[PDB]
DNA sequence: CCCATCACCGGCAAGACCACCTGCC
DNA sequence: GGCAGGTGGTCTTGCCGGTGA
C-alpha cells in the first residue's frame, strides 16, 4: 500500500509523482517513528486516489535524507510537484494528520 | 616580625603600579597604611625589619609580593630591592605543609555550612579567613556592586585597575586576617615547639627552633619561585612547524576515515522520556524524546495555516547527521560493533572499554575497517600532541612570554607525599624523547635557544637525575631487616638493567614501570599488562622478585604495625582505625598515609621528595657558595624541575660541568644529612636541550 | 625499632 | 580496582544558564 | 507588554583516557 523509497528511485518517485506525496522520513530505533507507523497506515488507505504515502528509512538511504535537513523524526513531507508544500515534524494522530493534509491538499 | 601585604595594578607578569601595602608590627601591635605616595615608606619599613635582623610575613610573597616590590621598586623609584630569603615567611608556604590535607579536611566545613564552596582545599587569603572566621566581604564583590550602581560593565580583574580606599580597607583586612593564619599555623606543636613564641624571635632562631621541613620548604618555594622567573627557553618556530605537519597528518587521516566511514543519523537533544502511547509507561530502551507543547495544524482566530514543524503533543526525536569523528569514542564503538567487534570490558557507568589496549587488540573481519582501525589509533596519538602543543589551552604556544620562555607553575608542596605539582602548563609531562614526536617537542626546550645578553651565543644545558631514587629509599628503610644487603647489591650495575634482564623485558623503561607497579602492590592481572603478558607471568614475577628481597613482606608488614589497628570493608571502601594516619618524613613533617595499600608507596614516594627538595636547595647553594650567580645575567639558571631532575641553563659549558659535579656532591651531602642507610647517586648530561640531557 |  | 602511587590536562557529551525569538492572551 | 514555550549560544561538570615521574 505504501511506497518504500531508496535514493536510486527518490527523484522518479516523488520529485516526478504527477501527484500529491506524503513521505515519512524514519528510523527503526525511534518510538515516534512506531507511533505513526500504523496511522500512515491508515491514511495511505483512506486518501488512496487523491495522496500517495511515501517512506525513507534515513539508515538505509543516506544520501537523500541530508538534502532535506532532517532535524527530528519522524518528518512528515508533503511535496507537491516537485517542490516541498508542506513540512511538519512528530508523531501526529489520526486527526492532527488528517487536518493537516486537507488543509494542504 | 612584622605581617604585610600588597595591592597592584596586575599579576606579576604585567604589574606596573604600586597601589597601597600595610604593615603589622608585632613589637608595636599597630597596623600601618601605605598609599600609592608612600611607596618609597613602605620599601623602607621592610628593610628596616630586615636590618633589626627580623622577619617579614606574606600570604604567598615569596611568589608574588616579593618579586612584584623588587619590579615595581625598580620600574617605579628606580631602586633596588631585594629581601633575604632568609627574612621572608609564607602563610602560603605554612598552610600547604601543615596542612597538606585540604581535601578531606574541608568536608565537615561545608557539610556543616561555613566555608563557601568555590573555596574548597583552597588554600587562598579569602579561604583561609573563612575557615578562620575574619571574612567581612569580599573587595572583588564590593567593586562589582559599585559598578552595577553605576550602570559600567565588569571586566575580569578591573578591581585593581586602580587605587581607592575600599582596597586600602580590604589590604588591612587581607594583613588582618595573614596574621590570623601566622598565628594559627605557629599554634601546631608538631611543627612549632610551644616553648618559644615564634613571633617575638630573630629570623636566625624561627628557622633553627621550628621542623625542618618548614625551613626546607621555605627555601624550596623560594628557589622554584626564581625558576618560574626564569622560564624554559623554548623554540617557537620549531613547534610551530611541528603544528604545520601534525595538522597535515591529521586532515589526511580524518580523509580517509571519513571517506571509510561516512555520515549518519543519531539522536542529540532528547531530555523527555519515551513512553507507551495507549499506557503511558515509559519505555527507556528507546531514545529521549521532546513533546512540543505548542503548535497545531492552524493558528488561532480561513484561519491561516500554522506552519512551525511541531504539533502540541505530538512527539519526536531529536536527531543529528554526524561525520565520523576518531576523537570521540562513541564513534568508534558503534562503528566497530557495526563491523563485528564485540566489546569484552565495560565502564562502571555503561560504555565499552575504547582506549589503546583495546583497540591495538580489536580485530574485526573487513580488512579495510581493521586498517581503519590503525588510522584512528595515529589520529589520536597526533591529536594528543596537537593539543599538548597548539590546541589546547594550556597548550605551549599559548604559553611562550615574549622572552621566548615558557614560565611553567610550580606548587612546591602539591602532592600528598611532599612531591610538587605542575601546571600552566604541566613541564613534568612533555612526552618522552622515547614516545612519537618526543624527541621534537623535548628539543624545543632547552638552553640554546636561550642567546647570552652579552656575547649573544646560545647557552649550554645541563641535566642532572637521581638514580634509581625511590627503590633506594627502599633500601634504605628495609635495611634494619635485611642488615643493608640489598642497599649493597643495588649498586652492583643499573637496578633497572639488572630487572629488566632479570624479568625478560624488552626495554629498561618498562623494566622501571614493573618494579615500581610491583613494589606499589599491582595486582597479578596489572603486572600483566605491565609486562605485556597475562595473571600467570604476572605471579611468577611477583614471586620471583618477592623471594629474592622478601624484606619489602617485612617492610610492609611493620608499615601496617606502625599505622593501622583494626579495618573492617563495607560496600566499596574500607574502614580504617588509625593509630596513627600519617608517617614521619624525612624532615620531620607529618605525610598523610590516604590509605594502608598505599602507605609503602606514601613512605617512599615522601623520602625521595624530601630528598630531591633538599638537592634541589643545596645545589644552588653550593653553586653561589663557588662564586656563580644565579640568573640569565649570570652563570646559571634553573630551568626546570621534574621530581627528581633538574634542567640548568649554564652560559658555558664549562658551567654546566660544574654544575653537573655540584649536583652529584650536593646529593652526597642529602644522604649523609639523613643518615641514609643507602648511597645516593645522580647522573649527569650535558647538551643543548632537553632531547639530548636525557 | 621505629623509623617513620 | 581483592587495588601500583602521585600528579595535569584534553575532547566529547550532557546539563545549566541566559539573551532573545515566536504566539497567544 | 506579559507569559509560556522554544531557540541558539556560552559556560560548566563528568567521563574516559593519555602524558610524565
Ligand atoms: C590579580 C591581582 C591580585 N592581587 C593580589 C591581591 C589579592 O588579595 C590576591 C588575589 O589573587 P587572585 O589571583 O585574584 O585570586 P582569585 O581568588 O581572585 O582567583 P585565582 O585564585 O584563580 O587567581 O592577589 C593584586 O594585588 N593585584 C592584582 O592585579
Ligand atoms: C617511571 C616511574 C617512576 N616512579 C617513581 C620512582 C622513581 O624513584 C622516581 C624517579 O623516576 P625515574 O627518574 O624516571 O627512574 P629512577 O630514578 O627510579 O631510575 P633512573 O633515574 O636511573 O632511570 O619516580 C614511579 O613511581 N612509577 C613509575 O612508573
Ligand atoms: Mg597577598
Ligand atoms: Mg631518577
Ligand atoms: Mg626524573
Amino acid at each position: 500500500k505504501i511506497i518504500h523509497l531508496t535514493d536510486d528511485s527518490f527523484d522518479t518517485d516523488v520529485l516526478k509523482a504527477d501527484g500529491a506525496i506524503l513521505v515519512d522520513f524514519w528510523a527503526e530505533w525511534c518510538g515516534p517513528c512506531k507511533m505513526i507507523a500504523p496511522i500512515l497506515d491508515e491514511i495511505a488507505d483512506e486518501y488512496q486516489g487523491k495522496l500517495t504515502v511515501a517512506k525513507l528509512n534515513i539508515d538505509q538511504n543516506p544520501g537523500t535524507a541530508p538534502k532535506y535537513g532532517i532535524r527530528g523524526i519522524p518528518t512528515l513531507l508533503l511535496f507537491k510537484n516537485g517542490e516541498v508544500a508542506a513540512t511538519k515534524v512528530g508523531a501526529l494522530s489520526k486527526g492532527q494528520l488528517k487536518e493537516f493534509l486537507d488543509a494542504n491538499l | 616580625m612584622i605581617v604585610s601585604a600588597i595591592a597592584a595594578n596586575a599579576l606579576l607578569e604585567s604589574v606596573t603600579k604600586f597601589h597601597c601595602g600595610v604593615i603589622y608590627d608585632y613589637s608595636t601591635a599597630e597596623y600601618v597604611s601605605y598609599r600609592p605616595s608612600d611607596f618609597g615608606a613602605y620599601l623602607d619599613a621592610l628593610e628596616a625589619e630586615v636590618a633589626r635582623g627580623g622577619l617579614i610575613v606574606f600570604h604567598n610573597g615569596h611568589k608574588y609580593d616579593v618579586p612584584a616590590l623588587t619590579k615595581l621598586a625598580k620600574l617605579q623609584l628606580n631602586r633596588e630591592f631585594h629581601l633575604p630569603r632568609e627574612n621572608c615567611i609564607d602563610t602560603l608556604v605554612l598552610s600547604r605543609l601543615i596542612h597538606s590535607n585540604l581535601k578531606d579536611t574541608d568536608m565537615g566545613l561545608l557539610r556543616s555550612g561555613k566555608l563557601p564552596g568555590k573555596r574548597f582545599g583552597s588554600h587562598a587569603l579569602e579561604a583561609w579567613g573563612y575557615r578562620l572566621g575574619e571574612m567581612k566581604g569580599e573587595y572583588k564583590d564590593d567593586f562589582k556592586r559599585m559598578l552595577e550602581e553605576q550602570g559600567e560593565e565588569y571586566v575580569d580583574g578591573m578591581e585593581w585597575w586602580n587605587f581607592n580606599e575600599e582596597m586600602m580597607d580590604y589590604n588591612v583586612q587581607d594583613v588582618v586576617v595573614t596574621k590570623a593564619l601566622l598565628e594559627k599555623l605557629l599554634s601546631d606543636k608538631h611543627y612549632f615547639p610551644p616553648e618559644i613564641d615564634f613571633t617575638d624571635v630573630g629570623y636566625t632562631t624561627f628557622w633553627s627552633e621550628s621542623l625542618e621541613a618548614v625551613d626546607i620548604e621555605h627555601r624550596a618555594a623560594w628557589l622554584l619561585a626564581k625558576q618560574e622567573r626564569n622560564g624554559f627557553p623554548f623554540d617557537t618556530k620549531a613547534i610551530e612547524e611541528l603544528y604545520v605537519e601534525l595538522a597535515a597528518r591529521r586532515s589526511e587521516l580524518l580523509r580517509k576515515l571519513t571517506e571509510t566511514f561516512g555520515s549518519w543519523y543519531q539522536p542529540k537533544g532528547g531530555t523527555e522520556m519515551f513512553c507507551h502511547p495507549r499506557t503511558g509507561k515509559p519505555l527507556p530502551k528507546y531514545p529521549r524524546i521532546k513533546t512540543p507543547k505548542v503548535g497545531g495544524i492552524f493558528k488561532k482566530p480561513p484561519c491561516e495555516l500554522d506552519t512551525r514543524e511541531y504539533v502540541a503533543g505530538a512527539p519526536y526525536t531529536p536527531v543529528e547527521h554526524v561525520v565520523f569523528n576518531p576523537s570521540s569514542r562513541d564513534h568508534i564503538q558503534k562503528k566497530l560493533q557495526e563491523a563485528g567487534w564485540v566489546p569484552t570490558k565495560y565502564t562502571d557507568k555503561g560504555a565499552p572499554v575504547v582506549d589503546d589496549e583495546v583497540l591495538e587488540g580489536v580485530r574485526v573481519d573487513d580488512p579495510e575497517k581493521q586498517a581503519a582501525i590503525d588510522l584512528i589509533k595515529e589520529y589520536l596519538m597526533i591529536q594528543k600532541r596537537i593539543g599538548q602543543s597548539a590546541e589546547g589551552d594550556k597548550a605551549w604556544l599559548r604559553y611562550v612570554a615574549e622572552d621566548g620562555k615558557i614560565h611553567g607553575s610550580v606548587n612546591p608542596n602539591g602532592a600528598v607525599t611532599g612531591r610538587a605539582t605542575h601546571a600552566f602548563p604541566n613541564l613534568a609531562q612533555i612526552p618522552g624523547v622515547r614516545s612519537p614526536y618526543g624527541e621534537q617537542c623535548r628539543a624545543a626546550f632547552g638552553a640554546e635557544h636561550h642567546l647570552d645578553g652579552i656575547t649573544g651565543k646560545p647557552w649550554v644545558q645541563a641535566g642532572i637525575d637521581a638514580s634509581g631514587l625511590e627503590l633506594r629509599c627502599l633500601a634504605h628503610f628495609m635495611a634494619r631487616f635485611d642488615n643493608g644487603e640489598y642497599a649493597h647489591e643495588i649498586l652492583n650495575g643499573d637496578i633497572h638493567t639488572k630487572n629488566q634482564i632479570a624479568a625478560e623485558l624488552p626495554t629498561r623503561d618498562n623494566a622501571k614501570t614493573f618494579i615500581y607497579g610491583f613494589l606499589y602492590g599491582a595486582g597479578d592481572e596489572k603486572i600483566g599488562q605491565i609486562v605485556g603478558a597475562g595473571k600467570e607471568r604476572g605471579k611468577e614475577l611477583k614471586k620471583k622478585f618477592l623471594e629474592n628481597t622478601p624484606a619489602i613482606a617485612a617492610l610492609r608488614e611493620s608499615i601496617q604495625q606502625t599505622l593501622v589497628e583494626s579495618s573492617q570493608w563495607v560496600a566499596g571502601e574500607q574502614q580504617v582505625k588509625w593509630k596513627r594516619r600519617w608517617i614521619k618524613g624525612l624532615d620531620g613533617r607529618k605525610v598523610h598515609v590516604r590509605s594502608p595499600h598505599a602507605a609503602l608507596n606514601t613512605l617512599l614516594q615522601s623520602a625521595g621528595a624530601l630528598i630531591c627538595k633538599l638537592w634541589i636547595i643545596k645545589t644552588e647553594e653550593m653553586l653561589v657558595e663557588k662564586g656563580l650567580k644565579h640568573g640569565w645575567d649570570g652563570d646559571f639558571a634553573y630551568m626546570a624541575w621534574v621530581h627528581d631532575e633538574i634542567q640548568v641553563g649554564c652560559r658555558t659549558e664549562e658551567i654546566a660541568q660544574v654544575v653537573i659535579e655540584t649536583a652529584q656532591e650536593a646529593m652526597r651531602w642529602v644522604g649523609d644529612h639523613w643518615n641514609f642507610r643507602c648511597l645516593l647517586d645522580t647522573e649527569g648530561k650535558m647538551g643543548p636541550n632537553w632531547a639530548i640531557c636525557h | 625499632d621505629t623509623d617513620f
